[PDB]
């Protein structure tokens, strides 16, 4: 303890995180929050047709999002409402290219119905000498609560578990989000019964505790990045990639 | 590769095998046969009456 | 299916096995590997200088593979008789049967008599065989690249011609593949090259252009056999042949 | 001696700069997933000389080679520097596909992230894939055609932008080092299709 | 045996193969014909990369082919000439849609080498009281040997295994293909070393043994059809799909 | 021969193609390696020796 | 590879048509009983091909 | 430090070895000593008299040394193509490694 | 030490330069002597070849080649690692030009 030794290596231990062929790096502990246990598997109740988890594609990390944070922002104001399913698709759909193109999410081209399990980390790279804080909230299917507008705000998710992204640590956000839905499955294309509201669990929003802080000269903006992973999933009902609709465009 | 580095056979040339030698003498030979072990040989009604 | 046999109607008594030749000439003739390995002729030559060569320059370079190289006739009115009148040969005819090989290749070229000089192989599993045009033995002319010239690391020997004539060979498989094309072959995939050859093999001469006039025009046979390590795999029906006891006579 | 004993030894391959007003999207390399990595000198002589990994001249000797590469990124910085980038490996990319690229592409394929701040160092090792059980060399005796080009490209991209304090520096030196990996591995020997600068003389044949 | 009772149902017994959520069935028995021993996974000698089957989706049966065969056709006379990993893609690119809306397909979208044993099934529906015979010959790396031109005759391919498609019978063929080619692995796009002759093993090609033979008022034509599974795969190197080029038109 | 001729229905062809096949039998076998009698059509280029 | 594995393997190598109207004496074919049996092809070439 | 390795940032799932194609060619190259004695050339001349000579005189004297001669293209009328077009060689190339030697 | 080779029954003289050097082990990078005793430090000796032929059959052998070859000969060990200088690319040497 309490021993510094900085050599050309620098100082600390890099902890890992690899998946299937995508490893990424986090300098310190992730300030993890876990919204609800772990998802039972159910394509039991659900499923004659052929279920298969595509665990060496879907389960690897991918951008959703990126995003300035400059000191101009208010205490109270939204960074991103990202939708999470949606958004890893919106936002490659949104970078002009079909969904079809990218290996995470080419079973949802095919497959009408999808379950699982999904993990989200906010990486960050404020400057240490930076002073604000970030909150990371997963609200289960905000779209069908009305009154959310109401709630949406820093005060609001700081009551249900939620991840803190501190600037002056440059703290790294992990967020694991089972799946739970009034529905087992969400479907990837419009469906018999339903037709708005698509592939849409719920709503990760990164609402603003404190704005950053610094001196007059200093570094004003502070990038972040939101990585997806997608695991315990698991997709049935296979159909023809023809039916499938770009995402809504948010 | 260790060298070899000690002295060769001396051995002395002739251009051809005896033509007088005709019994207890191995003659090696360039066969146009195929086989390097065959040789003929005498299917039971074809074997040599006479010695 | 191919090899099915639905209902034999079988008339005959039952034959004595020969064994291929074993209870007679006392040899076995099966396995047609073994029959492989009985060298043939290859190719065929007559040294053409053009360029003043240097001690450096190859003489002629071939690719070398088991499916023989593309028939030379020659000219119409030189023909190489035996290619002409002989076509093909047994390998090549067995190399027909088969679409992919995986093995070595002996040689045994044998330099004309009257010429001295000391004679340099290299054997080159860089090249590239480009198309079944241009699989042929090659008389390199003035040096631009460095196919025309000795190289270092290649894997080459060098037979003084002096002591005895005939350099033999064992062309080894380096290869990136699983096995080798042995059809005819052109080239499909530019990586597809790789693909056919064992390699490209270069022989040159180290005479001067002072001597060099002493091995003009003189014969350079090939021989080759599959070297024991061959293995043919997939089968494949032979394509048409052409029988050669009725090619045509010369004509008084 | 030995060509692993070699194999493992980095040299110092390239040096990139890394400003701090490189846009998230920006290139910073896209040296080849090839030992032959390659770094110019900028020498008067009419025939440049390279400089090369010691796993890219080992193997020039050899005609074929395998295995992972390792990329060593010594990113120097303070430590109050940070900063986050994208290290990836896109199999099968031929020369025309080589532009089009982005990070975001990269994404899709084999790719590090990494979070400069406190350690600012890391290896990315880099994969062997292609459909060629070894890999013919990418150059050859002066002999340009059986010059295969390399299996699958490195890149490098920015993924969270370089945020210095006001009290250092704007820009980051980036180290790329190269070594051959635990399973680099060569095999047939032929031509070097490299040559020494001891001398650099060398001889026109014009015929004129 | 020799003591027929059809009823309401039928006569015969009705041989399935299910797979993935695909069955189908063939009344008569097949005419199994197999070139090659069943293949080696070899993902060990070239891929550190992710490896990965996928058997749920890529082993589904699906059509690739089919033809009128009226009794016009000559002796001598080919009715396709397929190719199988290209036609399994290039049938789906003539059929005028992206090979990413097919389920069979989407590995190929993505992944930048395949490898793998395949099926392929020549079903038909000849009446009883026709009289032809189809063979099929699966002919490895076909195109480069430039002779085939001469050697692509049925007297030609009877010589290497083959199935043969009695009309009479209204006979199934099946086909199994075990990879083999020079190279342990097809690549699915442009690739560093090469382009032409993409994702090419060779080729399937049924050329008549027999043509139709017919009172003159009977039926003329006789439809056939080929599906193709694609079992024992794998794919390597995970890459965009935007690097996909459409397979060449054949 | 045909020992008994073709009878066709009405509604059958009258035709009927038949198929020979040749294969060595299981005491086939051969000896003595020579000149084979055949030759690839990979080339069926020929000169003839006119003296003309 | 072996002289066998070879010889056991068919080729079509004949085709023979059989029309109703043949009578009870009509010949169909007369190949001659040696592995050389023949089918030319009828090609424009000078010297025609064979399959074997 | 050179061959320090901070923190591997592994992808790969393993790759099988294939102990220097000893698992292929059935040849392992592993050794580059054993390479090292493919033998390469070192020098190349033609012979000149100059002087009348007698039977004892020398006609041509090397040093004989591992690094290898000092490259001689050859003049520019009458290069040798070898060292002017396949440069230096193998053995000199690695010699090129190494600081001293012992052999 | 020395051999001698009859040209008449084979003209290829093998060789094995052993190591004679009052030396821990000797210089193997290019040379430029600077210790005048380091000059002793690099070649294992001076080979030298000569044909006894008189003058009037010498004629013969005037510009005729004679190659060298070498190699390590299994008892050579090289020592300290030092890095490659600079390579130059063969490939990317300069043609003829017609
Ligand atoms: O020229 C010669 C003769 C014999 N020898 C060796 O001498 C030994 C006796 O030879 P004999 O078989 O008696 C044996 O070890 C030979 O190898 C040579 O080394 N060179």
């Amino acid at each position: 303890m309490d021993n510094p030794n900085p050599g050309p290596d620098g100082e600390g231990e890099v902890e890992l995180e690899k998946d299937s062929n995508v490893v990424l790096t986090t300098q310190r502990d992730p300030s993890t929050s876990i919204p609800a246990p772990v998802s039972v598997k159910w394509s039991r109740w659900t499923s004659n047709d052929v279920v298969d988890d595509y665990a060496t594609i879907t389960s690897r990390w991918y951008q959703i999002a990126e995003f300035v944070w400059s000191k101009d922002d208010p205490f109270d104001k939204e960074l991103a409402r990202l939708i999470l399913p949606r958004a890893l698709l919106s936002s490659i759909e949104a970078n002009s290219d079909a969904i079809c193109d990218v290996p995470n999410t080419i079973p949802f081209k095919v497959h009408a119905y999808w379950r699982g399990d999904m993990e989200v980390r906010v990486q960050i790279n404020s400057n240490k000498f930076q002073v604000g804080q970030l909150q990371a909230t997963w609200y289960y299917s905000d779209h069908e609560n009305l009154n959310i507008s109401s709630k949406r705000s820093v005060y609001g998710f700081s009551q249900m578990d939620h991840a803190l992204i501190s600037a002056s640590a440059s703290n790294e956000a992990k967020l694991v989000i089972p799946f739970k839905h009034v529905y087992p499955f969400l479907p990837t294309r419009i469906v018999p019964d339903w037709t708005t509201g698509i592939l849409d669990m719920g709503a990760l929003n990164i609402r603003v505790i404190a704005p950053l802080r610094m001196s007059a000269t200093g570094p004003t903006t502070c990038n972040v990045v939101v990585f997806i992973k997608l695991n315990n999933s698991e997709f049935t009902g296979t159909s023809s990639g023809k039916f499938y609709a770009s995402q809504i465009r948010a | 590769n260790p060298s070899y580095q000690q002295s060769p056979r001396h051995f002395v040339p002739t251009g051809m095998h005896s033509l007088a030698l005709g019994t207890n003498l191995v003659e090696p030979l360039h066969a146009l046969r195929l086989d390097a072990a065959g040789t003929t040989q005498h299917p039971v009604g074809c074997a040599p009456d006479e010695d | 299916e191919e090899s099915r046999n639905t209902t034999v109607l079988d008339t005959t008594t039952t034959l004595q096995s020969s064994g291929f030749g074993r209870a007679f000439f006392g040899e076995a003739f099966n396995d047609l590997k073994t029959l492989m390995r009985r060298y043939q002729l290859y190719g065929q030559l007559l040294l053409s200088v053009t360029t003043d060569k240097d001690i450096d320059h190859c003489m002629f370079t071939f690719p070398c593979l088991p499916q023989g190289l593309a028939l030379d006739i020659g000219s119409a009115g030189s023909p190489h008789e035996i290619f002409n009148r002989c076509r093909d040969g047994i390998i090549p005819l067995i190399a027909s049967g088969y679409r992919f090989y995986r093995g070595d290749l002996r040689y045994k070229i044998v330099f004309p008599s009257n010429v001295n000089s000391n004679i340099w192989v290299q054997h080159r599993p860089d090249r590239r065989l480009e198309g079944w045009s241009a699989a042929k033995i090659v008389n390199c002319d003035a040096v631009s690249t460095g196919q025309g010239v000795y190289n270092h690391g290649y894997a080459s020997h060098i037979q003084i011609t002096r002591v005895n004539n005939v350099i033999e060979l064992e062309v080894p498989f380096y290869n990136a593949t699983c096995y080798n094309y042995l059809q005819a072959f052109n080239a499909s995939s530019a990586a597809s090259s790789y693909a056919v050859s064992l390699g490209e093999i270069s022989v040159g001469f180290q005479a001067t252009s002072d001597d060099i006039a002493s091995i003009v025009n003189k014969p350079v046979t090939i021989y080759y056999s599959i070297g024991d390590g061959m293995q043919f795999s997939q089968w494949v029906g032979y394509q048409p042949m052409m029988i050669l006891d009725q090619l045509p006579a010369p004509v008084v | 001696m030995t060509v692993s004993s070699i194999a493992s030894r980095y040299g110092l391959i390239r040096r990139v700069q890394w400003k701090k007003d490189h846009a998230k999207g920006s290139l910073l390399l896209q040296l080849d997933a090839d030992p032959f990595v390659e770094q110019r000198i900028e020498g008067t002589n009419p025939i440049s000389l390279y400089w090369f990994a010691p796993v890219g001249v080992v193997s020039s000797m050899f005609m074929q080679w395998r295995g992972s590469l390792e990329y060593r990124f010594d990113i120097i910085a303070s430590q109050f520097h940070t900063g986050r980038l994208i290290v990836g490996y896109v199999p099968g990319l031929t020369a025309s596909l080589q532009l089009q690229m982005d990070y975001m592409k990269l994404k899709s394929s084999s790719y590090v992230v990494f979070d400069l701040q406190e350690s600012n160092s890391f290896t990315f090792e880099v994969p062997y894939v292609s459909y060629r059980p070894w890999w013919v060399r990418k150059y050859g005796g002066n002999y340009l055609p059986s010059s295969t080009d390399a299996p699958s490209t490195l890149f490098m991209y920015v993924q969270v932008p370089l945020i210095p304090m006001e009290a250092v520096s704007d820009t980051i030196d980036i180290n790329v080092y190269v070594r051959g990996g635990s399973s680099f591995e060569v095999c047939v020997p032929v031509q070097p299709s490299l040559g020494l600068n001891w001398n650099t003389d060398f001889i026109l044949r014009n015929d004129e």
